[PDB]
C-alpha cells in the first residue's frame, strides 16, 4: 500500500541564527565563543620562568631581586605586576623596546666584557641594593674617584663584539643628589660621557640636583643600551658619573647555550605544569576547541580570535520540525 | 493511525537515523533509518568548527603594556584594537550565520535527493500523495518495501498490476 | 487571448498580490491573488534594513581634532581611518548584494512552493503545460477553481472523468 | 479547462546588484546609504551647551569669554571653531587629553581650594583679560612681590582631595617678557616651582625672553594639570612665576550635582531643540533610518556606518519580469 | 553500449559544448552539444576575475620608509598593516570560495533547467529513467530527436502511439 | 527509443575550494594571486626621474649629486638606497614629512628669492661639497664675517610669496666645530636666528661643539622649512650661523611649468621604458590581470590587494564528474 520519506525531530531543539532569520530551531548545536579560561599559566611541555618580583629589564643589570635570573633559558617568560627592574632609583632609555627584545630571546646568556681599572674606586655600593650588606647591580661597576673630592681621570674603554650574534651592552649615567655630592665623588669640573659604535654615537652629561627621595636616595642612575653587531667595537670615554658594564648580554635565539624564541606574557596567575596551553592572558590560559573567545582582547600566543559577542551558536544538525497530531 | 512524510512533519520517533522510510502494507507499519543518506549529511557537518578555526586563528605578541603603560601612542593603539575587534566580530557572526544556513539547507537537500531517488525508482507503479509519501498501486509486502529501501526494486515486475489499479 | 504562468512571464495586471492564479473555463477568465504565499514573502523582506543596522551600527568619539590638529600621529590616524573605511565599504556592499540575492531567490521559492502545491493537489486530473500552467482534463467551473485555490479540491471526485479525457 | 500560477510585475522596476550580477531589475527597492544631513545640531531631549567663543579648556581656568560656563551641566557639549581657551597668551600641557576628559564629563563642578596669602600681591591683572577693567582668569590668582624688584618669598601650599571623585587641579608658570621684567615682578634670583602629588612630581622654572606679541603681550603663561585621587594631597612649592589655583574642578559624572557622561562634538551649525538626533558631524546632525552614511567619516555619537559609496540599492521585492505579448 | 545522462555521470566525449543531448533510436546513437544553454553558463562565468578586481582594488602611497626608517610610531604601523592584511586575506579567501560555490551551483542549474525543459516538452510521450534520460514510447527518428533538441517537438503528433505503448 | 541529457567532463580537472568543501574538482580554473613581478620599474608613457645617488630632499638645497635635478618634472619619482640628501653633515627638521611633499609634487620649480648682501662673506665653501673645487649647496649661501673674528652684523631679510601657489622656503643653522671656530667665523657674542611668518615663528641658536667627523667635518648644518601661503612674508633675522636661501621651491602641481601630481616610489630596479606599469615595489613593478598579490605588502600606486596566501584558485567551469564504465 504506501511508503513515506522522512527525517528525525526532537521535542525541544536549540535556537540558532542564519543570514536570513533569527531563532531558527535546529536538532543539535554547539557554542563557538569561549567564555571560560583556565586560571593558571599552563606550561606543560614548555620551559617557563616566573620572574616574580624581578622586572624583566633587571635580568640584564642585576638588582638583588633578579639574582636567580641573570642567565636564564625560557620558551615562556612570565612578568608580574609588582616587579621592579631596578634598586637604585632611575629608569631605562627606550625601555619598552628593550623589553620586547628580552621577551622573545629564549633567555639571555652573559659574558664578561674584559674591562680592568686603575686608581679608581670601582666597588661603589648603595643601601638601595642590599644583599648581605649594601651592594650594587651584579653586572655593573660604579666608578668613583678613590679619594673624596679628587677629580676623576679621563678614561677610554673599548669592547669588540667577537660572537656571531649581536650583543646587548648597557651602561649608566649617575646623577648626583646635588652639585656638592658630584664634587665629592667625581671631583669638580665638566662631566662628560661619550659612547661610540659604528652605527651609534651619543654623549651624556650628568644633570645633578635635588630629586624626590625614592628607595632612600635622591640621586638617580639612568641606563642606556645599544645592539652591537659582530666584529664591531663600542668605545667608552668618560671622566665621571659612569656606571660601567662588566658583562655583555647575548640572546639565546641567536646562538647548547641555544633556546629558540620565547613568548613573554604578563599574568597574575599561579603556574601549573600539569595543563597544556598556547594562549595566555592576565587571568591565565585559554585552551579551547572553540574558534573565538570573549575572555580578553589582549591575549597573546596561539589564540582564538577575540569577539564582542559572548555567544554565537553553531548548528550541527537540521532544522527541527516537531511532529504533528 | 495514518502516516505522513517530510512535507508536513519531522519524526520524533526516528531515533537511529537522520533520514528514513516509514511504510504501510498488509503486514502492518514499520520505520527504518537510512544509513547512506544520514552519513552523508553527518560527513558534511563534522569538520565545521575545525573549519572556523582554520579561517580565523592567528599568532601575535604584546604591543602595549599592562603593568607599565607606554599616552598619545596608547590612545590610538586602544582605538585601533577596538576597531579591528568590531571587524572581526562582524566577520565571526557572519561566518556562523553562513555556516548555519548551509547546514539547514544541506539537510533539506539530502531529504529531497532521497525522495527524488524513490520517486524515480517507483516509476509508474506509485503516485505522490503530497505529504512526502507514495501511494503504491500494487501489493507490496515487507520484502518489497526493503526492495524500495535498498534500491533494488524492479518496477517492471509490478507494472501491469499497478496500471490496472491506477487507471480503473 | 491565451494565458501563461510564471515560467515565461510576470503579470503586470496582478495588482493586489505578489503571487496568484489565473484560470480558464466555460465561465470565462479570472485572476486572483493568493494571500498566504504573498504575505510569507512580504514577512521575510520586512525587517531587512533593520537587520542591516543591527549588524553594522556602532558608538564612537573624537580621536583627532578639526579646529586644532594634534602631525606624525595624525598622518597615521588618517591612514588607519581610511583603511577601516575601505574594509567597511567592502562589507556593506557585500552585505547588500547578499541580501539582494536572498530576496530574489526567496521570491522564486514561494512561486515554486505554490506551483508544487497545486501540482500535487491535482494529482492525475491535470497535466503541466510547460509555461507554469496545468491543463485540467475534467470540467472545472468557477467554484471548482476556488476549490483548487483554497486547497480543498478532492481529486477523487473528478479522477475517472479526467482519465477518460487523458487517455482517449 | 486550465489554471496558471504567476507573480506580479511592473512596467519599469529599479536596478539593484547581487553577488552574481549587476543591474538586476526588481519590483521594489530602497536606498541604504544616507547622503543628506540635517544642517542643525539636534538637541531635543538633551541638555546641550553651546560654548560659542569659549574654548572648552577655558571653562576650567576662566577667561572673560567663558564666564557663563565655569560650572556647567551637559549631555551634549558643542565646541566652535573660532573659540579660544585663553586670554593671556600661552598654552596647556598635554591639552588634547584634557579636552577629551572635559568633553565626556557631563559638565564640571567647581569648589574653592582654600588657599590664603600673606605679604604678596595676589590681584595681578592684564589688558589681555579685560572685563570691566583689566582682569585675569576667574579661577586663578596671579602672584607677584607686592613691591617692585622685591624678591618673592619661598612658599608652600597643600590641598587635599576630600571628595570621592578625582579632582582637576590646574596651575601655571609665568614666563616674563625679559629677564628685566621678571626681576621687577618676582625679584632677582633662581625661580623654581615644584608640584608634588603621590603619583605626580614635576618642577618648573620660568624661561624669560622676548617672544612675539600676542594679544598685546610678549610674556606667556603655561598651564599644567594633574588628576588628584580622593584623600591625596597636592603640594605647591614656589618662589615666583606662579599662577595659582583658586578652585578645583570636579567632573559631574563622578558624583544632584550629577549629570552622567557627555558627548563632545565640534560643529559649525545652529542649535535646533525641535529635532531629535544621536549622531553629529561638523555640518550638523545625521538622523536616518538608513544603516550607512556617505556624509562624513568623522561623525560621532550613535552613528550609521560611514562608507565610500553614495548608493547601495536594497531590493524589497522580486525580480521584475515584464509581461510578454 | 548503453547511454546514461547527468544524474550519474559527466561525459568525457562531449568536446564542443558544456551541456548536451545523447540519443538512441533505430538509426543508431548520436551526441549533440547545446549552444544556448552552454553559452548562458559561459556568460555568467566570464566577468568573474574582473569582478574580483572591482571589489578589492585600491590606491595608496608610502607612510613608512625603507631606506631610512621613521621606531615607536613604526612598531605600530607595522602592527596595523599586518592586521589589515589578515582582514583582507580572510576576505579574499572568502570571496573566491563564494565565487566558486556560485560557479558550481549555476552550472548545476543550467543542467536542471535544460532537463526540466525537455521533460515538460515530451509531456506524456516519455518517461524518466532515473539517470537523466527519457525513455520515449513512440518511434523517434533522427529528425524527431532534433525536434526535441531545438524545442519544436509537437507532443500531440505522437501522443496516441505513446499511450498505447505506455499502458499496454 | 531514448534521449539523455548531459554535461561535459575531462579526465583530470583542477582542485578548488568552496565555502562548504575543500578540494572540489572542476573542469577549468585560474589563479587569482599574483606571485611573479617584473624586475624593472616600468615607465612606459610616464615621465620618470631616476634620482640615483641624489636623495630627494637634495633637489631643494642642491648638493653636488643633485645637480641635474634642481628643477625637474615627473609623474614618477624613483628614490634609491645609497642616496644622500646632503654633503656637509647635518639633517632636515621634520624630514619625512618634507619628502612625502616633494614625492607627490609632480616635480619642483625654482625661483630666486631676491636677497642681496653687504660687508659679509657670502661665498663660504667646504671640502664636503666638492665640484671642480670646494663648493656648497647650489641653492644656499653660507654667510660669514668677511674678516676672521670680526663680529657678524644684525641683519633682516624679508621675502614675500607673490605666486598663487604656496612656496617652499629652506634655511639652515650652522653649528661650528667648537666655540673657538664659531668666534673665527661669526665673532664672539650671543648668536641668534629668528624666522617669522604669519603662521610660523621660531628662533634658533647654534649649539657649537666637538661632534664626530663625518665627510671630514665635525661641524653640522641643520635645515628647516615652512610653507609660505600666497601674499605672505617670511622674515629672516640673524647675527650669525645663518645658511640663507637663494631660491624658493615651488611645486609644479600647483601652477606649462605644470605637471600634475606624482607618485614617489623606492626601488632597487633598473628603469625599463618599454613595459607599462601602475604598481611598484622595491623589486620593480607589478602588472597583473590578477586581483591579488603575494609579492610585497608595501607596494604603492594602483595595486592588486596584498594577501598572505600564495594561491587562491578560482573555478571557471563546472564540477568535474568523471565518466563511469
Ligand atoms: C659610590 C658612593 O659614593 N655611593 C654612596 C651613595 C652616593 O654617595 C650617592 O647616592 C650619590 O647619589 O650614597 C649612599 O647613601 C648616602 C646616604 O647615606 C646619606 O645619608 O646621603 C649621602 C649623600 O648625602 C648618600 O646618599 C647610598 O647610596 O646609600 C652611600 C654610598 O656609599
Ligand atoms: C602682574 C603684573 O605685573 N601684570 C602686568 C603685566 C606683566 O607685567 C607682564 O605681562 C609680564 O609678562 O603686564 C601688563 O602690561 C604691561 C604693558 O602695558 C607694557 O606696556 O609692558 C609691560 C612690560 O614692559 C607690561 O606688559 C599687562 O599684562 O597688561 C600690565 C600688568 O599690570
Ligand atoms: C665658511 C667657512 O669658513 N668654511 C670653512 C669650513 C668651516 O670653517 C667649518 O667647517 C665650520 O664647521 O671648514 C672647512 O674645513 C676646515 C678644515 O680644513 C680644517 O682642517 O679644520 C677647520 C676647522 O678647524 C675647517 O674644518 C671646510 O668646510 O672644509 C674650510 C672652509 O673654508
Ligand atoms: C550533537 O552535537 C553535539 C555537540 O553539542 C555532539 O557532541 C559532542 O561530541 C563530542 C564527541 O562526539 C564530545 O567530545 C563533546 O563533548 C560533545 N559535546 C558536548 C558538549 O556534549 C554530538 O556528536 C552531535 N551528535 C549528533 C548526532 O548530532
Ligand atoms: C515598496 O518599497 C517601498 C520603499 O521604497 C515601501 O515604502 C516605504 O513605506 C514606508 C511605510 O510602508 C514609508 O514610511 C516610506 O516612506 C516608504 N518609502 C518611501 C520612500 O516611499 C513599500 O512599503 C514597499 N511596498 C511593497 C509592497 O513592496
Ligand atoms: C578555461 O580557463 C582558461 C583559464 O585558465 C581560459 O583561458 C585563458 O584564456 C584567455 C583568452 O581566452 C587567455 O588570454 C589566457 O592566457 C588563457 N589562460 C591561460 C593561462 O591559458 C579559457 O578561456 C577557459 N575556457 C573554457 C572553455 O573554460
Ligand atoms: C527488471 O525486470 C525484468 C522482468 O523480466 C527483467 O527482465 C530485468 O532483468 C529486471 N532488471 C532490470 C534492471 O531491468
Ligand atoms: C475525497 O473524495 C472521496 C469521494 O468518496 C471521499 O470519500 C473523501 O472523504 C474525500 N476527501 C478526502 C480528503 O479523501
Ligand atoms: C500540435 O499538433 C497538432 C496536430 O493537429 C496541431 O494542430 C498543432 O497546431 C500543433 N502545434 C501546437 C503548438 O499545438
Amino acid at each position: 500500500d504506501k511508503i513515506c520519506l522522512g527525517h528525525h525531530a526532537v521535542a525541544n531543539g536549540t535556537k540558532v541564527n542564519t543570514l536570513t532569520e533569527r531563532g531558527v530551531e535546529v536538532v543539535n548545536a554547539t557554542e563557538t565563543v569561549e567564555i571560560t579560561g583556565i586560571d593558571k599559566v599552563c606550561t606543560k611541555g614548555k620551559k617557563a620562568v616566573d620572574l616574580g618580583s624581578c622586572g624583566i629589564l633587571g635580568t640584564i643589570i642585576g638588582p638583588p631581586q633578579c639574582d636567580l635570573h641573570l642567565e636564564f633559558k625560557a620558551d615562556l617568560i612570565i612578568e608580574r605586576r609588582n616587579s621592579s627592574d631596578i634598586c637604585y632609583p632611575g629608569r631605562f632609555t627606550n625601555e619598552e623596546a628593550l623589553r620586547q627584545i628580552i621577551r622573545e630571546s629564549g633567555g639571555i646568556d652573559k659574558e664578561s666584557m674584559g674591562f680592568r681599572y686603575s686608581g679608581i674606586r670601582t666597588d661603589g655600593a648603595t643601601s638601595a641594593c642590599k644583599r648581605t650588606v649594601s651592594s650594587f647591580y651584579s653586572e655593573m661597576k660604579w666608578l668613583s674617584s678613590s679619594m673624596n673630592n679628587q677629580v676623576f681621570p679621563q678614561l677610554n674603554q673599548t669592547y669588540r663584539n667577537t660572537r656571531k650574534e649581536p650583543a646587548l651592552i648597557v651602561w649608566g649615567v649617575h646623577h648626583s643628589s646635588s652639585l656638592d655630592e658630584q664634587n665629592k665623588l667625581y671631583g669638580t669640573g665638566n662631566k662628560l660621557i661619550t659612547v661610540g659604535s659604528s652605527k651609534y654615537q651619543q654623549s651624556f652629561s650628568p644633570s645633578p640636583g635635588a630629586r624626590p627621595k625614592v628607595n632612600g636616595q635622591a640621586g638617580r642612575i639612568d641606563f642606556h643600551w645599544m645592539l652591537l653587531d659582530p666584529g664591531d667595537t663600542v668605545t667608552f670615554t668618560f671622566n665621571g658619573a659612569f656606571i660601567a658594564p662588566d658583562r655583555a648580554t647575548f640572546l639565546r635565539s641567536n646562538a647548547i647555550e641555544y633556546n629558540g624564541k620565547s613568548l613573554g606574557i604578563q599574568s597574575d596567575a599561579q603556574i601549573d605544569e600539569s595543563c597544556e596551553g598556547e594562549c595566555f592572558y592576565s587571568g591565565g590560559t585559554i585552551n579551547s576547541p572553540l574558534p573565538f573567545q570573549n575572555i580578553d582582547s589582549r591575549a597573546v600566543g596561539k589564540c582564538p580570535r577575540y569577539v564582542k559577542q559572548s555567544s554565537l551558536p553553531l548548528a550541527l544538525g537540521m532544522k527541527n520540525v516537531p511532529e504533528k497530531i | 493511525g495514518a502516516i505522513a512524510g517530510f512535507i508536513e512533519n519531522g519524526w520524533e520517533g526516528l531515533i537511529d537515523g537522520w533520514y528514513g522510510f516509514r511504510h504501510q502494507n498488509a503486514q502492518g507499519q514499520g520505520t527504518a533509518a537510512d544509513y547512506k543518506s544520514t552519513q552523508a549529511a553527518i560527513d558534511q557537518i563534522t569538520g565545521k568548527l575545525n573549519r572556523l578555526i582554520e579561517k580565523t586563528n592567528k599568532q601575535f605578541e604584546l604591543i602595549d603594556n599592562e603593568f607599565t603603560e607606554v599616552q598619545q601612542i596608547g590612545n590610538v593603539i586602544n582605538w585601533t584594537r577596538d576597531s579591528l575587534t568590531e571587524i572581526w566580530s562582524y566577520n565571526a557572526e557572519l561566518l556562523v550565520a553562513m555556516e548555519n544556513q548551509h547546514t539547514i539547507d544541506l539537510a533539506d537537500s539530502e531529504m529531497n535527493k532521497l525522495y527524488e531517488r524513490v520517486r524515480r525508482q517507483l516509476r509508474e507503479n506509485a503516485e505522490e500523495d503530497g505529504t512526502g509519501c507514495f501511494e503504491i498501486f500494487h501489493r507490496c509486502d515487507d520484502q518489497c518495501m526493503e526492495s524500495i529501501r535498498n534500491n533494488t526494486y524492479n518496477h517492471t515486475e509490478y507494472r501491469q498490476e499497478a496500471l490496472q489499479n491506477r487507471i480503473m
